[PDB]
RNA sequence: UUCGCCAGAGUACUACUCGCAACUGCCUAAAACUCAAAGGACUUGGCGGUGCUUCACAUCCACCUAGAGGAGCCUGUUCUAUAAUCGAUAAACCCCGAUAGACCUUACCAACCCUUGCCAAUUCAGCCUAUAUACCGCCAUCUUCAGCAAACCCUAAAAAGGAACAAUAGUAAGCACAAUCAUAGCACAUAAAAACGUUAGGUCAAGGUGUAGCUUAUGGGUUGGAAAGAAAUGGGCUACAUUUUCUACAUAAGAAUAUCCACCACACGAAAGUUUUUAUGAAACUAAAAACCAAAGGAGGAUUUAGCAGUAAAUCAAGAA
């Protein structure tokens, strides 16, 4: 907010800048962009042009940080990706050739998958009518859903571990079980879905 | 509502001195300081004395020069001597003015044990900054 | 404790308490003192026959005398503050009705009226409802002005401070003047019966010895117009404003002898009782005097006011009517 | 008030001489530029508002313009539109409309703007209303809408103004060192209590030195090294350049960011004129305006307040 | 032109009469007594669990984060107790006047004492005594709200109102907002500012005063003594542990880790206490540090507080007295 409304966001992707020549409306557009003498924001410190940056991992990284510890959250995440990695190597070498073709060794694909699979389709909002609060079925916008998945994973592997158990480990377990849909996280997604199905009549109430 | 050193808006007829028309938040922005001395700078001593001293010279000049004082009284301290400037209204016949000049300078000089210099600038009527 | 004390003004603010003022700046000269020193530049001129008088001290008794002088000064000022109560009364006591407000203000064009008297007809405290303040108090005065020579008018004015409002009505009232046509420069021309908004005005044209018998307001207005002889009774609501509006409409409603003559093209002839049958002409029809006599009905058809006819036969028995009252 | 202007301009010149002779300059070439220096040295007011500082100026800049005498000594007014109460406005209007009419009988993005409302108010020496201004400008659009004559164009030029626009990241010419005969560029970034300076040598081993130690050791936090990597990975120069670095103030992330700015600044000598606008749109060369906000008294954290109690 | 109806308001579509297929009925219809009014229409406000539009940007809802209510402790009120201050006490009190009480401060209680008893002079001093609903001072509050207000002008009358921009009666300098200043260049942000009034809001204990009271005392001194907890509650601090605890250390380490079991107890948590020192000081009741001890607490009912970005949250250091 030390930025006036005059300052537009930085677009940080390099592939965009290096290879413009085949795109007309985008050539027009970024021409408008810098030609407008557009005051543009100092790019954040978390966003980098690193080839290794996955925005989803960043968000999930943040939401795990208590206080101001980037260092610590970064480390816990790193250890989670790592933990899943090694756990999947262990599953690989102890398996049969068919399953060697099957198994996912990429902790990243495992992560985007275990989140795609944990995200609820519909969710509830309370509506006040005639004195009572009814929980009613609301279709959700994607970002809210992503958030719900991540929030759930973090809250689940935060709360229910036995104290001798480190975060990255349990988190890895929950990731791999949510991968196969058998994990408690998905039990949660399902209790959402069931609660929505029971109240489906009340989907009349919602006016928007 | 800040009441500090302020002069309220009247029916609009009230005469106001440039100083009394500029509210406390304005010091060092438009208004200046009524006194000057070294004492409040970073490394400096005896600020308090020049404050008591100043106060007493406000009361003193208001009392020695009745009804003839125009605007608040401007003190300067330079290398141990006081330079006291006053805006003074013309009421008195000039003899009395010089009587009180000598009277003041002498009396003060012997009170504060440092040489005092006095200046009267005479004005026909209180300057009006606003309203009127 | 010299440090604890303050300026005079502050003390008077916090004495008076507006959230009478006496001044201590009055009577004391420079160098004036109780220990009685005569200072060469202040108490005494700087020089005598011999130059440069020295610093001198008066006697015990010379000081007792100067002190007596200041004491008698204060006494004089207190008496002068108490003697400040004097007034001329308008109608009754604290009623501002009929009070002389003093000639209106000279306009922008140098136009000056020293000839115009003003009288306050009605001063009234009026209130309003302001979200901020609760009640809000205005004063409204209805004021009339006239030179005695037949032109006069009135206006209303309203302000928070009543003084302000007296002023306002003055000036606004010079802006509305009527010319009021007087017969032989005292009465009205003919009787006027005029109903105006719930108030009835009725006025009979008197002969000369009969000064101004009227509602107190209408007396006031008729002294400002210069009408010296009138009978006027008022019916219905007496409220001041409707009354003066009514009266002014009515006295401008007047049909003059010249105009009567002109529309009827005949001579108009005053028959005095004191002068017997002598057929005094008042007005002549400039242009052609008609050769035509006018119908004399045994039976005229006119609105007749029951009050006048009741008067006529001796049927007004009210003990209030025939009263002696003070001069006009 | 005109007698005041005559008098004041006279005394202004007499005081002008008086100023020059004491200040000891030739009274002839004395300018306003010199007037300022003069008073500023004679009556040195530290004061923040600059209008309340001492002024000696030509009365015309001191005083407001005046509306001239509007009627002869007979009472009779000069301008025929006088009774409109704005003659100044409606004269412009009459003329404008006349111009238009004549154009209709005859006819059979440079950075130029119309006046502000305040500028038309200055031009006519007349208070204005928004509506009025709007009306007029509307009319000038009608004027531009048709075939444009010579005097037509001059006319609308009166109400024309021109504005500057400047955008380029200022390009430092490189600097070739005498010792190796080699070219370098020295940048300065500043972020949030932390300033950094970065000298970049155009022929590198990839070496990056910070305060006399290696960059890995000075930024054990990986995140920081990534921030550092940003400009170089952007311009694909990662091994090509050799940087020396001096940074001070603040904590680690602040430092890594200052080095980001300084480096990305020192990298625009060795880059192409085109990649510059990219680094702008990447937001590399723009400072971070974000800083700590002072606690406020009676509060907690500049924003955080003491817990509020309804009862 | 006629007829019928009205002489303050209640009392009273009532009490008594008269007449009626009514017999808690209809019709006709008073007075005692009480009051200085009772009524109609309007005017600005304010208000509305009326209707309609448009918003809320820490903000009501939905949403995000971190907490309060539970525990220990700190500290403030409220009550009980005391011979033993005052003031604040819905939003706008409650780590508040205090950026600060061992003596002092100090106004309090307990005893003793002194009477032109600070000053140049005064049948004069001195009063933290009663009035904040007499006040000036300083502020709170609506409020980051846009209005306040003189001077005029208009309204088949004016209590009051006064705009429509292809404009229909409004003009107006002033004070507000805005603008500029400060946060060392811009910009935004924050700071500041924010009238008129409102709450008889706060304060006669900062000081000063109007009115009242005290004058061998409601004045002035010396010596001690107060500030105990059955509770009840406001705000904080530290926790409840693995995103943790310890040591090294600055941000890659090594160990500990609530249950074994008879540990020779340990995991988190002692800010609390008991002991010893030390700092200050004439006087330790005060602060700090070690040694011991290790308790409640295992994430907290109804309900609530705060925050829109370098903010919230966490961490560290400095100053005022
Ligand atoms: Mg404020
Ligand atoms: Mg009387
Ligand atoms: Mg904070
Ligand atoms: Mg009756
Ligand atoms: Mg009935
Ligand atoms: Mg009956
Ligand atoms: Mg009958
Ligand atoms: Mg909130
Ligand atoms: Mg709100
Ligand atoms: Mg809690
Ligand atoms: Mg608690
Ligand atoms: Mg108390
Ligand atoms: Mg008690
Ligand atoms: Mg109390
Ligand atoms: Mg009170
Ligand atoms: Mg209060
Ligand atoms: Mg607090
Ligand atoms: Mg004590
Ligand atoms: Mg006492
Ligand atoms: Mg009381
Ligand atoms: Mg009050
Ligand atoms: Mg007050
Ligand atoms: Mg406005
Ligand atoms: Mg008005
Ligand atoms: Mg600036
Ligand atoms: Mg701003
Ligand atoms: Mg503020
Ligand atoms: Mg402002
Ligand atoms: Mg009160
Ligand atoms: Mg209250
Ligand atoms: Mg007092
Ligand atoms: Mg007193
Ligand atoms: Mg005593
Ligand atoms: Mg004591
Ligand atoms: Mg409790
Ligand atoms: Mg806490
Ligand atoms: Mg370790
Ligand atoms: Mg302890
Ligand atoms: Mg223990
Ligand atoms: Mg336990
Ligand atoms: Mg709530
Ligand atoms: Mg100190």
């Amino acid at each position: 907010s030390r930025y006036g409304p005059e300052y537009k966001d930085p677009q940080i992707d390099k592939e965009y800048y290096r290879k413009p020549l085949a795109e007309q409306t985008e050539e027009e557009k970024y021409e408008r962009d810098f030609k407008k003498t557009q005051l543009i924001k100092a790019a954040p410190a978390t966003k980098t042009s690193s080839v290794f940056e996955d925005p989803v991992i960043s968000k999930f990284t943040n939401m795990m940080m208590k206080g101001g510890n980037k260092v610590l959250a970064r480390s816990l995440m790193t250890q989670t990706l790592e933990a899943v990695k090694r756990k999947q190597f262990a599953k690989y070498h102890a398996a049969s050739a068919e399953e060697q073709a099957t198994i996912e060794r990429n902790p990243y694909t495992i992560f985007h998958q275990a989140l795609k699979n944990c995200e609820p389709v519909i969710g509830l909002v309370p509506i006040l009518k005639g004195g009572h609060f009814y929980q009613v079925p609301v279709p959700l916008a994607d970002r809210r859903r992503r958030f719900l998945a991540m929030k759930w994973m973090i809250a689940e592997c935060r709360e229910k571990k036995h104290r001798r158990v480190l975060m990255p480990e349990k988190l890895s377990q929950e990731l791999l079980e949510a991968f196969h849909n058998q994990g408690p996280v998905i039990k949660r997604k399902h209790d959402m879905h069931k609660m929505a199905e029971a109240n489906r009549a009340l989907a009349h109430y919602r006016w928007w | 509502k800040n009441r500090a050193a302020r002069v309220r808006v009247s029916k609009g007829d009230k005469p106001v001195t440039y100083e009394e028309a500029h509210a406390p938040h304005y010091i060092a922005h438009r208004k200046g300081w009524l006194s000057l001395h070294t004492g409040n700078l970073d490394g400096e001593d005896h600020a308090a004395e020049r404050t008591v001293e100043d106060v007493f010279l406000r009361k003193f000049m208001l009392g020695t020069f009745p009804g003839c004082l125009a605007d608040q009284l401007v003190l300067k301290r330079r290398a141990n001597q006081l330079e006291i400037c006053a805006l003074v209204l013309r009421q008195l016949p000039p003899h009395k003015f010089y009587f009180l000049v000598g009277y003041s300078e002498t009396l003060l000089s012997h009170f504060y044990k440092c040489p005092v210099h006095l200046h009267l600038q005479t004005v026909p009527s209180k300057v009006v900054y606003k309203y009127i | 404790s010299f440090f604890t004390k303050l300026t005079a003004d502050e003390l008077w603010k916090g004495a008076l308490a507006e959230s009478r003022r006496k001044d201590l700046n009055r009577g004391q000269i420079i160098g004036e003192g109780r220990h009685g020193f005569l200072w060469p530049g202040l108490n005494i001129p700087l020089m005598r026959n011999g130059a440069v008088q020295t610093i001198a001290q008066r006697s015990k008794e010379d000081q007792e005398k100067v002190e007596a002088d200041m004491v008698q000064q204060r006494e004089e000022w207190d008496r002068r503050r108490k003697m400040k109560v004097k007034r001329e009364r308008g109608w009754s006591g604290n009623t501002w009705g009929g009070v002389s407000l003093g000639p209106p203000d000279p306009g922008p064009n140098g136009e000056t009226y020293d000839d115009f008297d003003t009288r306050i007809l009605e001063v009234r405290n009026v209130f309003n409802m302001t979200a901020k303040e609760g009640r809000k108090r205005s004063v409204r005065v209805l004021v009339a002005v006239g030179n005695g020579k037949g032109a006069a008018g009135f206006a209303i004015g309203k302000a928070t401070e009543r003084a302000d409002a007296f002023r306002k009505a003055k000036n606004r009232a010079v802006h509305y003047l009527h010319y009021i046509e007087r017969y032989e420069d005292h009465t009205i021309y003919h009787d006027i019966s005029l109903k105006f908004k719930r108030t009835h005005i009725k006025m009979k044209k008197q002969p000369r010895g009969y000064g101004l018998h009227c509602h107190r307001a209408i007396m006031t207005i008729c002294r400002l117009i210069g009408i010296k002889d009138l009978y006027a009774k008022v019916s219905g609501s007496v409220n001041m404003l409707n009354l003066t509006r009514g009266l002014f409409l009515g006295l401008s409603r007047q049909e003059t002898h010249q105009q009567l003559a002109d529309k009827k093209s005949l001579h108009v002839v005053e028959f005095r009782e004191e002068c017997g049958p002598l057929p005094i002409v008042v007005a002549s029809p400039q242009g052609a005097l008609r050769k035509d006599p006018e119908p004399e009905d045994e039976v005229p058809d006119i609105t007749l006011d029951w009050e006048d006819v009741k008067a006529a036969q001796g049927m007004k028995r009210s003990v209030w009517s025939g009263l002696k009252r003070a001069a006009t | 008030t005109v007698d005041f202007i005559k008098k004041q301009i006279e005394e202004f010149n007499i005081g002008k001489r008086h100023l020059a002779n004491m200040m000891g300059e030739d009274p002839e070439t004395f300018t306003q530029e010199d007037i300022d220096r003069a008073i500023a040295y004679l009556f040195p007011s530290g004061l923040f508002e600059k209008r309340a500082r001492p002024i000696m100026k030509h009365p015309e800049e001191i005083f407001p313009k005046q509306r001239a005498i509007q009627w002869g000594e007979d009472g009779r007014p000069f301008h025929f539109l006088f009774y409109t109460g704005k003659q100044s406005y409606y004269s412009l209007m009459h003329d404008t409309y006349g111009k238009l009419l004549d154009v209709e009988k005859h006819h059979n993005p440079i950075g130029s703007r119309w006046l502000i409302k305040e500028e038309l108010e200055e031009m006519l020496v007349e208070k204005l209303s928004d509506q009025d201004y709007a009306q007029f400008i509307r009319l000038l659009e009608r004027l531009s809408a048709l075939p444009c004559g010579a005097t037509e164009e001059d006319f609308v030029n009166r109400f024309r103004r021109s504005i500057p626009x400047x955008x380029x990241x200022x390009x430092x010419x490189x600097x070739x060192x005498x010792x190796x005969g080699m070219a370098f560029s020295r940048g300065e970034g500043k972020r949030k209590t932390a300033k950094a300076e970065v000298v970049v040598y155009g022929q590198g081993s990839g070496r990056i030195d910070v305060n006399g130690v290696d960059y890995l050791l000075y930024f054990p936090v990986t995140q920081d090294r990534e921030q550092l990597m940003f400009p170089l990975h952007f311009l694909d120069r990662l091994g090509k350049h050799d940087m020396t670095c001096a940074v001070s103030g603040g904590g680690r992330s602040a430092q890594a960011g200052a080095v980001r700015l300084a480096m990305a600044r020192a990298l625009c000598s060795f880059v192409t004129e085109d990649e510059v606008e990219w680094m702008r749109q990447a937001g590399l060369l723009t400072a971070d305006p974000r800083v700590r906000e002072r606690k406020k008294p009676g509060q907690e954290g500049a924003r955080r307040k003491f817990t509020w109690k309804k009862r």
